[PDB]
C-alpha cells in the first residue's frame, strides 16, 4: 500500500537499474515473464510486492519505475534482453545524440527537449499510487545526462509534488581512478543546484568497491556487474522495512528525521556488512557483534574517506534476519565505549535501529554468499568534507587556464555560473566546520 | 489480514510436524547403530570361531 | 458496573495492549473465538468491567486502537486473539508519524483524533457506571506522544470529575534506539503533568534486568517485556473484579498515593518471579513475596530506590492467605529502613487484599510506589534536551511544521520545575 | 564471546535445558492426550477425502436416489484472461479458521468448484424427492427435486439452501447470491432442471433428463440458476477454488451463458470409483 | 548483460524463515514464564466467604484436634496454611445466563396476543 517510484537517469542508473531490479524479481519469487509461478496453492497471504509492482487483471505484475537516458545504446540492450516483457513499453525513455559529459547539452539544450515527455509518464504513474512515499533515483555525477538531465529533473519535481521526499544514490567520482577529463566542472555544477531541491543523499564511488572485491571476496578481476550487485543489496536492506514485516520498521520519512540535523547537511555514507566468499562463511562465526563491528572499520567504507579525521552526527542501523533485540543493544553498548569512535557533543543518541525479519536474498551463481543476518549503515561523518575539498582543489586549479569553458559557454549556458556554483560550496564548506564545533 | 491469519494456523501445523520428525529421526540412528554394532561382534565371533 | 475503558496507541502501545488482552481473556476463561470456557461463578459475577456482552453470548473488549501506520494492526488482528477484538475499534491512518511529535500533534494527528474521539464517546455511554480511563502508550515515540497526549488533553476537557491513568514507556539512555528522542520526551512530560490522576513509568532497560538476573534467560525477545509489563496493569484492578477481603479500586489507590497534586510518578513492581530451576524448591510463602517486592532489582523503572525517599507506597496482594503476617511484614520493612522513609507522613504502606490469585500462581502481589527517586529518570532526559537544544539541532522538523520554538522553552520550563518539586521533601 | 548450542556444557546450559525439558515434556503430553492441531486436520481430511462409488445408469435416465456428481463442463470462454480451465466440479467448502479451530462442522457451509475428477467424500450428490418413498422413478424436466450430500461423515444429511437477497446476507466475493449446505428442510431446497436451448424448453418441460448431459438447475422460489464464477478465486484449505453464485447470465441473443450450463455424472460401470469423463 | 542476466527459473524464494522470526521474537508463554508448580487452574478459585461461612469449614483431610509438631515448634494442623482446593463456587449464575442467552426463540413468528393469552390450566383456574 506504501509504494516507491524509482527513477534511474544516466547509464549509471539504467545499469544499477537493471541488476537493481533483478532483486525485486528474485526476492519476491517474480519470474521474468511477469507472473508468480503457479506452484504456490498452499502459499498466500504475499502482498508486499504492491510497493514496486503494479498487478494486472491478467496476473501480470509490472515495476514502478522510469528508466531515462539520452542515448538508445544501453536500454536498446533492456529492450532486447532477458527482462524484455516485464518493463513497459513506455517506461523505458530514449533520447538522441547523449549528451558527451556536458553539462550544459543536459540541462539547456537537450534536456529540456524531452523533460515534458517524462513529466507526463511520472503522472501517469503517480495517479496509480493510492499512497506514495516518495522518489529513489540513482544516477552519477560525473556523466552528461547524469549531471545535467538530473539538475533540471529535480527543479520540475519540487514544483509539481511540493514536500514529497527526495532521496538520492549518487556515484561520486573517486579521488583516483576515474574515467571523464572533465568531471570536476559536471560533479559542481549538478550540486550546487541539489543542495535545496533534495532531502538526503546517500553516496558511493567506484575506487572503494573495487578495493572490497579484492580483500573480501577473493576477485581479483571484477566488472560492474559485480559492482552493481553490492550497490544492488544496499537499497534492498533500506527499503526492506516497507516491504516486509520486523520488530522495528522504517517508512522512508522515519530515517530521513533520524539523520539531517540542518537542511544543509544531508550527505550521509553508505556502508555494507558482512560481505564474504561462498566458502569462507562456511567456517567464520557470524555473530551480531561481529557485523556491526564490520561496519566501523574504515577499510570497510564505501566511499574513499577516513571516518577517524571526523566526528559522526548521526547513524542508522538497518537489520535483516535472524536478529534479537538483545544482542543489538550490547554491540552498540560496546561501540559507545570505544574511544576511536567520536560524536559530536550535540547528538547523545546517536542510533537509530530498524529490524526486518526476511534473511538476505542472494543471486544464484553470484559472487556473495548466504547469510541469515546482515546490517546496513547509513552513517553521517563531517569527514566528508575532505571529498569535496579534494574536487575542489581540483576544480580552481583547471578553472584559472579558462580550460574547457567554450564546450559550455557555446551551448546556452553562461559563464557566469562558474564562478556562483563555486562561491556556493565555499560556504559549504564553512558550514561543515561550524557544525562540528564542539560547545 | 485473512490470510495472514490462515498462514500462522499454517506455520503452527508445520512447526508439530518437524517436532514429530524430529523425535522420529534419533530413534532411527539409535536402532541402526545398535544393530550394526552387534552384526559386527557376531561376524567376528563367527570367524575367530 | 464500574467500567474501564483501555486506550492504547503507537507501536509499542499497540502490542502491551494486545499482551494485556491475553492475560485476561486467560484470567476470565475467554477464549480466543469470544465466549466463555470456564468453571468457577466468580467469573462472570464481574465480567462487564472489561467485556461488554454481545448476541449469543459473545464478550467484546472496550478497547481503542489507534496508530497512523497499518504496520502493527496487521500484527495484532494475526495474533492469538485477532478475532476478539472488533473492527469497528481500529482506527488507523494513512501515513506514519516519523518519529516526530509536530506529525503526531498537530499535522497528522489533527485530522485523526476527531474519528477517535466519535469511538470513545460512543463506548463511554455504553457503560452504565463509567469507572475511569486507562492509557498504554510511548514517549519515545511518533505516534504513541503525539495524538496519545493530544487524546488525554481532549479527554480530560469532556469527563473531568473521573481518574486518568496512564501506562508510559519512557526513554532509556542505554537502549536508546531513537536520535530525536529527547525531543518528543521532554514535550510529553510538559503535557503529562497537567491532565493525569496516575502515571506509571515503565523502561525497558529495568526489563531487561528482570529478565537476566531474576528469570535467568538466554534470548528475553519482546514477548516476555510486554507480558511482564501486561502481568502489572491486571493486578492494579484485582480488587475491582474480584471479592476480597480488603477491596481498593484504582481512585481509592489514587487517594492515598497522591498527597499533592504534582505528586503523581510512580514506580511498578510485581513480585513473585523465579527462574525454572528454582522454581519447584522455592515456597510461595508470604515472606518470600515481601522480600523481593522491595528490592532494587525489582522495579520497572530505571531508577535505584535507595538514592531517594520513598513518599508513600501501596500494595495489593492477591490470594487465599493470613491478615497478621501482611501487616507484620510491612510494618518490619518499615521499622528497619526508618531512613528510606519520610518523617512527616506516618503509615506510608497501604495495604489490600484479593481472594483470586493468577491462574498459575498460589498467590501474588503487585507494588505500586511513588518516590522521590524518579527525579532521576527526568534529569538523564533534560540533560540530554539542554545539549541538544542549545545547537538548534534536528530542530527544523519541528518548527517547520507550525510550531513556535516558545513550545520547546516552557518544556524546559515545566520539567524543571516538576523535578524542582522533587528535591524539597528529599 | 562465543555461543554453541544444547549439548555443550558452557555458560548457562542449565537453565536451557530445564526449559527445553518443560517443552518436550509439554509436546508429549499434548500429543498423547491427543489435543495436536496435525492430528485433528489429519482426522478432518481423513472424513472429507475419503473415496466414495457412483451410481451406474442403464437406459441413460437420472433417477432418484441415485448418487452423482455435478460438473461444470469446460468453455473457451474470453471474459477473463485469467480463469479456471477444464471441468470443475462442485464440492462444499466449511470455514477454514472456523475448521481448524474446532472439530465439528459449522451449518452453514459454502460451496465452491474444484478441478477434481474422481469422486471423493466432498463431491457426492444424492437426488432425492421432496415427496420421499421414491422407488423406481424418473427424474423429469421441469419437477421438483433435492440434492442431499453426506459429505464424508455418516451422521448428517445436509441440503443446497439460498435465498432472496438481504443487505447482511451476501457471496463472499461477488456480493450477489449465495448458495450454502444445511440441514433444515424447506421449499428454499428444491431445484428445477430445464433444457438449454430457449425455444424448445417448453416442448421439453416434462421429459425424463439424460444423464451426463448439459442442463440448467434453477432454483425455485428464487428463480437463480446456479452458476461458476472461473474468474473470482477463493482460498481454500484444499488450495484455490472457483466461486459458485445463483444468477442467470444472458448473452446479447438472450441465451444462457456457459456459466450456468451444469452436468450431473454418474459412475463408470467397468470402475465404480471411476466417473463417465 | 546477455551473458550475465539470465532467467534463473529455479524457483528461488524462501518463505520460513520470517516466521521463525516471528515465534522467536514471540517468545514464552505464560506456563513457561509465571505459572508455578504445574497447577491446573481449576482449583484454586475460592473465597473467604464461600469456604468459612457457606462451607462451614468442612475440611476432611484435617484431624478435628491439633497435635504438637514435635521437631519443629508449636501445634502442627493449621487451617490457615491449609485451605480447600476442592471445586469451585457455584451456583446458578451460569445457568441463568445460559438460559437468557443461548435460547434462540424457535417461534418465529409470534403475536403478542397469542403469546399472551394461552390456554390458562384448569389446575391454576379456581
Ligand atoms: N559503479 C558503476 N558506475 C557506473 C556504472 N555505469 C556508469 N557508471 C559511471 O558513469 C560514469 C560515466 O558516465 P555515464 O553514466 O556512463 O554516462 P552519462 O551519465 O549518461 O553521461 P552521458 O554519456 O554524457 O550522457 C563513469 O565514471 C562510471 O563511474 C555502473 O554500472 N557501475
Ligand atoms: N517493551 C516494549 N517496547 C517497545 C515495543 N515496541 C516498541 N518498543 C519501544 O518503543 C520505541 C519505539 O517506539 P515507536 O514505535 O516509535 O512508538 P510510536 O511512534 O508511537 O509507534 C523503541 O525504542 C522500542 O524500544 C514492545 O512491543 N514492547
Ligand atoms: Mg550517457
Amino acid at each position: 500500500m506504501r509504494e516507491c517510484i524509482s527513477i534511474h537517469v544516466g547509464q549509471a542508473g539504467v545499469q544499477i537499474g537493471n541488476a537493481c531490479w533483478e532483486l525485486y524479481c528474485l526476492e519476491h519469487g517474480i519470474q521474468p515473464d511477469g507472473q508468480m509461478p503457479s506452484d504456490k496453492t498452499i502459499g498466500g497471504g504475499d502482498d508486499s510486492f504492491n510497493t514496486f509492482f503494479s498487478e494486472t487483471g491478467a496476473g501480470k505484475h509490472v515495476p514502478r519505475a522510469v528508466f531515462v537516458d539520452l542515448e538508445p545504446t544501453v536500454i536498446d540492450e533492456v529492450r532486447t534482453g532477458t527482462y524484455r516483457q516485464l518493463f513497459h513499453p513506455e517506461q523505458l525513455i530514449t533520447g538522441k545524440e547523449d549528451a558527451a559529459n556536458n553539462y550544459a547539452r543536459g540541462h539547456y539544450t537537450i534536456g529540456k527537449e524531452i523533460i515534458d515527455l517524462v513529466l507526463d509518464r511520472i503522472r501517469k504513474l503517480a495517479d496509480q499510487c493510492t499512497g506514495l512515499q516518495g522518489f529513489l533515483v540513482f544516477h552519477s555525477f560525473g556523466g552528461g545526462t547524469g549531471s545535467g538531465f538530473t539538475s533540471l529533473l529535480m527543479e520540475r519535481l519540487s514544483v509539481d509534488y511540493g514536500k514529497k521526499s527526495k532521496l538520492e544514490f549518487s556515484i561520486y567520482p573517486a579521488p583516483q581512478v576515474s574515467t571523464a577529463v572533465v568531471e570536476p566542472y559536471n560533479s559542481i555544477l549538478t550540486t550546487h543546484t541539489t543542495l535545496e531541491h533534495s532531502d538526503c543523499a546517500f553516496m558511493v564511488d567506484n575506487e572503494a568497491i573495487y578495493d572490497i572485491c579484492r580483500r573480501n571476496l577473493d576477485i581479483e578481476r571484477p566488472t560492474y556487474t559485480n559492482l552493481n550487485r553490492l550497490i544492488g543489496q544496499i537499497v534492498s536492506s533500506i527499503t526492506a522495512s516497507l516491504r516486509f514485516d520486523g520488530a522495528l520498521n522504517v517508512d522512508l520519512t522515519e530515517f530521513q528525521t533520524n539523520l539531517v540535523p540542518y537542511p544543509r547537511i544531508h550527505f550521509p555514507l553508505a556502508t555494507y556488512a558482512p560481505v564474504i566468499s561462498a566458502e569462507k562463511a562456511y567456517h567464520e562465526q557470524l555473530s551480531v557483534a561481529e557485523i556491526t563491528n564490520a561496519c566501523f572499520e574504515p577499510a570497510n567504507q564505501m566511499v574513499k574517506c577516513d571516518p577517524r579525521h571526523g566526528k559522526y552526527m548521526a547513524c542508522c542501523l538497518l537489520y535483516r534476519g535472524d536478529v534479537v533485540p538483545k544482542d543489538v543493544n550490547a554491540a552498540i553498548a560496546t561501540i559507545k565505549t570505544k574511544r576511536t569512535i567520536q560524536f559530536v557533543d550535540w547528538c547523545p543518541t546517536g542510533f537509530k535501529v530498524g529490524i526486518n525479519y526476511q534473511p538476505p536474498t542472494v543471486v544464484p551463481g553470484g559472487d556473495l554468499a548466504k547469510v541469515q543476518r546482515a546490517v546496513c549503515m547509513l552513517s553521517n561523518t563531517t569527514a566528508i568534507a575532505e571529498a569535496w575539498a579534494r574536487l575542489d582543489h581540483k576544480f580552481d586549479l583547471m578553472y584559472a587556464k579558462r580550460a574547457f569553458v567554450h564546450w559550455y559557454v557555446g551551448e546556452g549556458m553562461e559563464e557566469g555560473e562558474f564562478s556562483e556554483a563555486r562561491e556556493d560550496m565555499a560556504a559549504l564548506e564553512k558550514d561543515y566546520e561550524e557544525v562540528g564545533v564542539d560547545s | 489480514v485473512q490470510r495472514k491469519q490462515f498462514l500462522r494456523l499454517l506455520q503452527n501445523e508445520q512447526f508439530e510436524l518437524d517436532m514429530e520428525e524430529a523425535i522420529q529421526k534419533a530413534e532411527e540412528n539409535k536402532r541402526l547403530k545398535e544393530l550394526q554394532l552387534k552384526q559386527e561382534e557376531k561376524l567376528a565371533m563367527e570367524l575367530a570361531k | 458496573m464500574r467500567e474501564i475503558v483501555h486506550l492504547q496507541a503507537g507501536q509499542c502501545g499497540n502490542q502491551i495492549g494486545a499482551k494485556f488482552w491475553e492475560v485476561i481473556s486467560d484470567e476470565h476463561g475467554i477464549d480466543p473465538t469470544g465466549t466463555y470456557h470456564g468453571d468457577s461463578d466468580l467469573q462472570l459475577e464481574r465480567i462487564n468491567v472489561y467485556y461488554n456482552e454481545a448476541t449469543g453470548g459473545k464478550y467484546v473488549p472496550r478497547a481503542v486502537l489507534v496508530d497512523l501506520e497499518p504496520g502493527t494492526m496487521d500484527s495484532v488482528r494475526s495474533g492469538p486473539f485477532g478475532q476478539i477484538f472488533r473492527p469497528d475499534n481500529f482506527v488507523f491512518g494513512q501515513s506514519g508519524a516519523g518519529n516526530n511529535w509536530a506529525k503526531g500533534h498537530y499535522t497528522e494527528g489533527a485530522e485523526l483524533v476527531d474519528s477517535v474521539l466519535d469511538v470513545v464517546r460512543k463506548e463511554a455511554e455504553s457503560c452504565d457506571c463509567l469507572q475511569g480511563f486507562q492509557l498504554t502508550h510511548s514517549l519515545g515515540g511518533g505516534t504513541g506522544s503525539g495524538m496519545g497526549t493530544l487524546l488525554i488533553s481532549k479527554i480530560r476537557e469532556e469527563y473531568p470529575d473521573r481518574i486518568m491513568n496512564t501506562f508510559s514507556v519512557v526513554p532509556s539512555p542505554k537502549v536508546s534506539d531513537t536520535v530525536v528522542e529527547p525531543y518528543n520526551a521532554t514535550l510529553s512530560v510538559h503535557q503529562l503533568v497537567e491532565n493525569t490522576d496516575e502515571t506509571y513509568c515503565i523502561d525497558n532497560e529495568a526489563l531487561y534486568d528482570i529478565c537476566f538476573r531474576t528469570l535467568k534467560l538466554t534470548t528475553p525477545t519482546y514477548g516476555d517485556l510486554n507480558h511482564l509489563v501486561s502481568a502489572t496493569m491486571s493486578g492494579v484492578t484485582t480488587c475491582l473484579r474480584f471479592p476480597g477481603q480488603l477491596n481498593a479500586d484504582l481512585r481509592k489507590l489514587a487517594v492515598n498515593m497522591v498527597p499533592f497534586p504534582r505528586l503523581h510518578f510512580f514506580m511498578p513492581g510485581f513480585a513473585p518471579l523465579t527462574s525454572r530451576g528454582s522454581q519447584q524448591y522455592r515456597a510461595l510463602t508470604v515472606p518470600e513475596l515481601t522480600q523481593q517486592m522491595f528490592d532494587a532489582k525489582n522495579m520497572m523503572a530505571a531508577c535505584d530506590p535507595r538514592h531517594g525517599r520513598y513518599l508513600t507506597v501501596a500494595a495489593v496482594f492477591r490470594g487465599r492467605m493470613s491478615m497478621k503476617e501482611v501487616d507484620e511484614q510491612m510494618l518490619n520493612v518499615q521499622n528497619k529502613n526508618s531512613s528510606y522513609f519520610v518523617e512527616w507522613i506516618p503509615n506510608n504502606v497501604k495495604t489490600a487484599v484479593c481472594d483470586i490469585p493468577p491462574r498459575g500462581l498460589k498467590m501474588s502481589a503487585t507494588f505500586i510506589g511513588n518516590s522521590t527517586a524518579i527525579q532521576e529518570l527526568f534529569k538523564r532526559i533534560s540533560e540530554q534536551f539542554t545539549a541538544m537544544f542549545r545547537r538548534k539541532a534536528f530542530l527544523h522538523w519541528y518548527t517547520g511544521e507550525g510550531m513556535d520554538e516558545m513550545e520547546f522553552t516552557e518544556a524546559e520550563s515545566n520539567m524543571n520545575d516538576l523535578v524542582s518539586e522533587y528535591q524539597q521533601y528529599q | 564471546q562465543n555461543v554453541y548450542g544444547p549439548g555443550v556444557r558452557i555458560g548457562n546450559w542449565n537453565e536451557d535445558v530445564y526449559l527445553e525439558e518443560e517443552l518436550m515434556k509439554d509436546f508429549l503430553e499434548k500429543r498423547d492426550k491427543g489435543k495436536l492441531l496435525i492430528q485433528r486436520s489429519r482426522r478432518l481430511k481423513q472424513n472429507l477425502l475419503r473415496p466414495m462409488q457412483l451410481s451406474v445408469t442403464e437406459d441413460g435416465y437420472i433417477h432418484y436416489g441415485d448418487k452423482v456428481m455435478l460438473v461444470n463442463p469446460d468453455d473457451p470462454d474470453t471474459e477473463a484472461d485469467v480463469f479456471l480451465r477444464g471441468d470443475l466440479s462442485l464440492c462444499m467448502t466449511p470455514d477454514e479458521i472456523q475448521s481448524h479451530l474446532k472439530d465439528e462442522l459449522e451449518v452453514p457451509c459454502g460451496l465452491s468448484a474444484v478441478q477434481a475428477k474422481t469422486p471423493i467424500g466432498r463431491n457426492t450428490f444424492i437426488i432425492l424427492s421432496v415427496h420421499r418413498d421414491a422407488t423406481g422413478q424418473v427424474l423429469r424436466y421441469g419437477q421438483d427435486f433435492c440434492l442431499g450430500i453426506t459429505g464424508g461423515f455418516d451422521n448428517k444429511m445436509l441440503y443446497l439452501s439460498s435465498d432472496h437477497r438481504t443487505l447482511l446476507k451476501s457471496s463472499k466475493r461477488s456480493w450477489l447470491q449465495e448458495v450454502y449446505l444445511t440441514d433444515e428442510v424447506s421449499h428454499v431446497n428444491c431445484w428445477q432442471a430445464a433444457f438449454p436451448d430457449p425455444q424448445l424448453r417448453l416442448e421439453y418441460e416434462g421429459f425424463p433428463v439424460p444423464a451426463n448431459a448439459k442442463i440448467l438447475i434453477n432454483h425455485c422460489h428464487t428463480n437463480r440458476g446456479l452458476a461458476a464464477h472461473r474468474h473470482l478465486f477463493l482460498s481454500t484449505y484444499f488450495g484455490k477454488e472457483a466461486e459458485v453464485v445463483a444468477h442467470t447470465y444472458l448473452d446479447s441473443h438472450r441465451v444462457e451463458k456457459p456459466r450456468n450450463h451444469w452436468m450431473l455424472v454418474t459412475g463408470n460401470p467397468r470402475d465404480a470409483s471411476s466417473s463417465m469423463l | 548483460y546477455r551473458k550475465e542476466y539470465i532467467p534463473f527459473p529455479d524457483h528461488r524464494p524462501d518463505q520460513i524463515s520470517r516466521w521463525y522470526g516471528k515465534r522467536k521474537v514471540e517468545g514464552l508463554p505464560y506456563k513457561h514464564l509465571i505459572t508455578h508448580h504445574q497447577e491446573p487452574p481449576h482449583r484454586y478459585l475460592i473465597s473467604t466467604y464461600d469456604d468459612h461461612y457457606n462451607r462451614h469449614g468442612y475440611n476432611p483431610g484435617l484431624p478435628p484436634l491439633r497435635t504438637w509438631n514435635g521437631q519443629k515448634l508449636l501445634w502442627l494442623p493449621e487451617k490457615s496454611d491449609f485451605p480447600l482446593l476442592a471445586p469451585p463456587t457455584n451456583y446458578g449464575l451460569y445457568e441463568q445466563l445460559k438460559q437468557r442467552q443461548l435460547t434462540p426463540k424457535a417461534g418465529l413468528k409470534q403475536s403478542t396476543y397469542t403469546s399472551s393469552y394461552p390456554r390458562p390450566p384448569l389446575c391454576a383456574m379456581s
